[PDB]
């Protein structure tokens, strides 16, 4: 095996064996010596030798990966542990539980083993590049398994997150370690405690971002008659851009999958070694990717990337410098964002007078080639996959398919039957999901993206979210495994529940992610579903974020390129839950009351004058409703913001 | 090469209805006062004058779609209601839009089935500007005289919806035109 | 070195890409394009107004306040409202570039910034088969942006007395043609006022490092290996159409063309040019890249 492979396989299980103890070292050891296909030793001893104590005696060679192992513990991260510590949410800490005093069992614990020795027998296998499929099991099994329960510790890292910060600190220092021509880890870093300070403070990780500069206008010049049909795989499209980037991006880079730490928006965050030859492939990756994007779009669509030295004692959150260099990293995105093109680039881009037909109805683009019935290839390709989105949901980078991709490759949608035919043509593909989990076959990457399915329209943003990314929690858990867990908390919300709070609504999503939700559907629907949005957050951001969110009405087979651009408990409690039903009821029960008698209504009061309220009140005298409603209305209407209140109500009814 | 200008007022002897937000009519998001789209002028205008008969037609409001390129020669605004209309208004306490109550009647079931239609007041006033850049000194006479006729024909005739149904009729007063480009006299064009 | 300030008192459609896209400011490009077929109109020499008139791009004012698009240096810190903003009144506009502007003026220069607001007009057209025999009429859409009452455009421009005194009479001329869109559809008439604003009169009269590229340009191609030395920019793709070239309009479109945004800070001054954009026509088109530098 790749010594770095074995890093990687005995690295995300170093501390394994807390769930069979809460059912150390050694537990985790011997469990892990019973599986035929997981019996590597140098894997077994990354496990039996994580913690200080074993590697005392251990006696291992000055070149183990079980100190590189070990480092990667300290680095992620009087005790007396609980096996009934539940785990908390980190949402309340953000602005100072899961499954309120609840409390965990030892049962829980043993259903998790029956279920990782049966997955261990018959759904894992070691080979030259199956990690990822080890990572998704670790993922979809421990993602509520609490990784240190000391109760004088703020309990709130999944066993998870640890598991994956730690095995890409170790890939990383392992890199990092090899190209600098060391091999005597022992001596390198164990022999002193101040050679292992040493070690923290010098500069051996490279923090890197990538961001899509046209989110907005790209997503958004949208004109023809499949406005739901373009956008919701306009979207996809572009998610599934930025997704097969980094994926190449770690492909090349020889990483692991672990080592992704966000994406979102245009966005994405990775942690990378901090060597020359690093240097010069991402120089190199840059230069092609920024090749592509000009070979196809010129404007629309570009990629910056930025990276940052660092050293992990920062990465301890030392002296609060993890922040900093997040700061200083995003600086740098905006300062590649400035400098998109040379003088030779833009010489060529001001020079290309070519014969080109004219814009594609469904593509607000010119440059791009029509060919037949006004139809461009790139826009095809968008209405094709639209049409398979729904349906199927299985995704295949492969050489021949519908859809161009950056890195000279194409996509194509399959059946599940037909990504188990791809595991044993062993061809070189990847999975790209709805959502599917449990999958195991091959590649199975399951990525995130929420497909479900006059017009109301809602857009709501994070209003914290900037401060919440980067301070979050102040000088005392802003580790960087913390932070990644807060983004995969928020990832996984956004992209889980916006699919299974929706079922009731009449609602279509059309983009989801980051902080921002874009979601069209039916007016009276949308605004109950927003309500009922914000008040899932509010429970689930244990009221710490806030959304800030509108609504507007459009007419039909508008542009929605156009509708977009145009877009709490004062709204719940007071106009719909109060106002809204009694006018309901009293409609109810008074018949005839047509647009036409409301229309007066809204006539009387659009004109705030002391004679109309004169007139309001005979008004209402020649209606026949009860006393008692036509009083309310009377009594609403003397105040002004009751007035307002009243108005936006009835506004509501018709 | 000169333009000239044709300003005056066009009174509703009979209620106006555009309505582009339908059943609303056209206003100003925020002044919320009814104003006429010049554009809906001059798609009456055309329909009407096209009627009548073609090339004058192009020479007025301009087509460029059978690769003959000409440009337009006319430009109507839009109106709005003048000074004096909102002045006297607000002093005599009238709304400025009615609200009709309309029927229908379904045969073999004499049911009712009301309708609601928002129309200008009678009697207000708009303040119109027409724009006419004359590109050929030896036809601006035989311009105007057709753009004489759209005129009239349109004294007679409606604007908007139910036109048919009895709403639209508009009247022409104090039409003054003068030169504002160029040194071409003015002073013998006439427009009732 | 006179500046124009444009009152409208009817709405116009700017637009970027399609009829129902709307916009409040314009670039260099559209003046110069209009300034010019207005002087063809007229019919005067071209030539005198061809290589000498510098323009600015047109900026948005209120009822006494002037503005400037955002100059976009690196400011070293909170990075969300400071993205939201795009213009800046001139009162502040040298504390923005020194860093007193807090975020929280921020906050209130951006209330402020009510200075218009957007529609979208709907309009339907039987020219079609629905009035001549059996078919339906065409709903399309427009948008258009609506100035408050003291609410406007204007430009800055420099050049020789004679070429602004030219400028005077063919502005005044467009005065009653349009701007914007649909000019002819009743949209985009305009009187304007020459007024000199001494404080803006001395933001043009500073000296210093940093240069504020106010209008749409590109160097030539021999100048801009070294014009792109330290830089900050944006580039800007520009298309569009023309106006009784060739015989098919939809067969008629000048290729699309990049310049640098209006925001961009350079380090190296260069002179921009006035850019034919033109083949398959009877005549070359002119797309204008010409800076106008305010030199702090």
């Amino acid at each position: 095996m790749n010594k770095k492979n074995i890093l990687m396989y005995g690295s995300l299980l170093h501390d394994i064996g807390k769930i069979i103890y809460r059912s150390h070292s050694k537990l985790g050891h011997q469990f892990l010596s019973q599986f035929s296909e997981f019996k590597d030793n140098e894997v077994l001893d990354n496990v039996a030798y994580h913690h200080y104590k074993e590697l005392a005696k251990a006696n291992l060679d000055n070149d183990n990966t079980a100190y590189i192992t070990y480092i990667a513990d300290n680095i992620a991260s009087l005790f007396n542990f609980d096996k009934y510590t539940p785990l908390y949410s980190v949402f309340n800490i953000v602005n100072s539980k899961f499954k309120e005093n609840i409390q965990y069992s030892s049962g829980n614990y043993t259903t998790l083993m029956k279920d990782m020795s049966h997955d261990l027998e018959h759904k894992l296998s070691i080979k030259e590049g199956t990690f990822p499929s080890l990572l998704q099991w670790t993922e979809s099994l421990w993602q509520y398994v609490p990784s240190s329960t000391n109760k004088n510790q703020l309990i709130d890292i999944s066993l998870y997150d640890h598991s994956r910060i730690t095995c890409a600190i170790a890939s990383c220092i392992f890199d990092y370690l090899n190209e600098n021509n060391i091999h005597n880890y022992k001596d390198e870093l164990f022999s002193k405690y101040e050679n292992t300070k040493s070690f923290y403070q010098k500069e051996a990780f490279l923090l890197l971002s990538m961001d899509m500069s046209g989110i907005q206008d790209f997503i958004y010049n949208i004109s023809g008659s499949k406005a739901l049909k373009s956008l919701r795989s306009r979207s996809f499209y572009l998610e599934l851009m930025l997704e097969v980037i980094v994926d190449q991006l770690l492909e090349r880079l020889e990483l692991a999958r672990a080592n992704l730490l966000y994406t979102g928006g245009g966005h994405a965050y990775l942690l990378v070694s901090n060597t020359d030859k690093v240097k010069k492939k991402i120089t190199q990756f840059n230069n092609e990717l920024k090749k592509w994007f000009m070979s196809e779009f010129t404007t629309d669509l570009s990629l910056s990337m930025a990276f940052e030295k660092c050293s992990g004692d920062d990465l301890m959150n030392t002296s609060g410098n993890y922040r900093t260099i997040w700061r200083n990293v995003s600086s740098k995105l905006s300062d590649i964002k400035a400098h998109k093109y040379s003088a030779e680039d833009i010489l060529k881009l001001n020079h290309f007078h070519s014969y080109g037909d004219r814009e594609c109805k469904e593509c607000l683009r010119s440059d791009i080639d029509i060919n037949d019935d006004g139809l461009c290839s790139i826009c095809e390709g968008i209405i094709n996959i639209s049409n398979d989105l729904r349906d199927k949901s299985f995704f295949v980078l492969s050489e021949t398919g519908k859809l161009k991709m950056p890195f000279n490759k194409f996509i194509s949608v399959i059946d599940y039957e037909e990504a188990e035919m791809l595991v044993q043509n062993n061809n070189q593909v990847r999975i790209y999901s709805k959502n599917k989990p449990y999958i195991g076959i091959g590649i199975s990457t399951n990525l995130w993206m929420c497909d479900y399915d006059r017009l109301g329209v809602v857009r709501a943003d994070i209003d914290n979210l900037g401060a919440t990314f980067i301070s979050g929690i102040p000088e005392k858990y802003n580790s960087i495994s913390r932070t990644a867990t807060l983004s995969r908390q928020l990832s996984l919300f956004f992209k889980y529940e916006l699919n299974h709070l929706l079922e009731n609504y009449q609602i279509t999503a059309i983009y989801s992610g980051g902080d921002d939700l874009f979601l069209i559907g039916a007016w009276d629907d949308i605004i109950e579903a927003s309500i009922y949005i914000n008040d899932k957050f509010k429970e689930f951001t244990l009221d710490k974020l806030t959304l800030s969110a509108g609504v507007g009405m459009f007419s039909g087979k508008y542009p929605v390129s156009k509708m977009a651009f145009e877009t709490w408990d004062e709204f719940k409690k007071n106009i719909l839950e109060e106002k809204l039903l009694v006018l309901q009821q009293g409609f109810s029960q008074t018949d005839e009351h047509g647009k036409a008698f409301i229309y007066k209504m809204l006539a009387l009061l659009r004109n705030n004058e002391a004679i109309n309220i004169a007139r309001l009140a005979y008004l209402l005298a020649r209606s026949k409703m009860n006393e008692d409603f036509t009083s309310k209305i009377f009594n609403w209407a003397q105040n002004d913001k009751d007035k307002n209140q009243l108005i936006t109500a009835l506004e509501y009814y018709i | 090469y000169s333009k000239i200008k044709i300003s005056g007022t066009i009174e509703v002897v009979t209620g106006l209805h555009i309505g582009g937000g339908g059943s609303p009519v056209v206003r100003d998001l925020q002044t919320k006062l009814p104003i006429i789209p010049g554009s809906s002028i001059k798609g009456k205008m055309r329909n009407l004058l096209a009627k009548h008969f073609d090339e004058r037609v192009l020479r007025l409001f301009g087509s460029s779609e059978k690769g003959n390129i000409q440009r337009a020669r006319l430009q109507i605004s839009d109106a709005f209601f003048s000074e004096k209309t909102k002045e006297h208004f607000a002093q005599n306490d009238i709304a400025y839009t009615e609200t009709k109550f309309e029927n229908t009647i379904n045969r073999l079931t004499a049911v009712a089935n009301p309708r609601q239609i928002e129309r200008v007041t009678r009697g207000s006033e708009f303040d119109f500007v027409f724009i006419y850049n004359v590109d050929e000194e030896s036809q601006v006479e035989d311009d105007f005289e057709n753009i004489e006729k759209a005129i009239h024909l349109l004294e007679n005739d409606y604007l908007g919806g139910g036109g048919t149904r009895g709403n639209g009729r508009i009247q022409f007063k104090d039409t003054n035109i003068e030169t504002v480009v160029g040194e071409y006299d003015s002073t013998n064009l006439k427009i009732k | 070195t006179k500046v124009f300030k444009l009152s409208f008192k009817t709405p116009v459609h700017f637009g970027k890409k399609r009829l129902s896209d709307g916009e409040m400011t314009i670039t260099a490009d559209t003046l110069f394009s209009a300034l010019f077929i207005e002087t063809l109109q007229l019919g005067k020499d071209t030539d005198w107004l061809l290589n000498d008139l510098i323009i600015s791009d047109t900026f948005p004012y209120e009822n006494e306040l002037y503005y400037l698009p955002k100059p976009l240096i690196k400011i070293d810190s909170n990075h969300k409202a400071f993205k939201k903003l795009k213009y800046v009144p001139v009162h502040h506009y040298n504390q923005y570039l020194n860093g007193e502007l807090s975020a929280e003026d921020a906050t209130d220069l951006n209330d402020i910034f009510n200075i218009g607001y957007f529609s979208l007009q709907t309009k339907v057209s039987l020219i079609a088969q629905e009035t001549d025999s059996s078919a339906d009429s065409e709903p399309y859409s427009v948008g258009t942006f609506t100035f408050e009452p003291e609410a406007g455009l204007y430009f800055i421009a420099k050049g020789s007395e004679e070429t602004l005194d030219h400028l005077n009479n063919i502005m005044t001329a467009l005065q009653y043609s349009g701007l914007g869109g649909k000019r002819n559809a009743g949209y985009g008439q305009f009187e304007y006022e020459i007024i000199n604003n001494q404080q803006l009169s001395k933001l043009l009269n500073q000296n210093g490092k940093h240069s504020i590229l106010l209008s749409t340009a590109m160097a030539k191609k021999e100048e801009i290996e070294s014009a792109l030395k330290e830089a900050r920019y944006i580039l800007t793709k520009r298309s569009g159409f023309v106006q009784s070239t060739n015989y098919s309009e939809m067969l008629v479109k000048k290729s699309d063309f990049y310049s640098f945004s209006s925001g961009s800070v350079f380090k190296n001054i260069f002179n921009g040019d006035i850019f034919n954009v033109g083949h398959n026509g009877k005549h070359p088109v002119y797309r204008y890249a010409k800076p106008l530098w305010l030199e702090v």
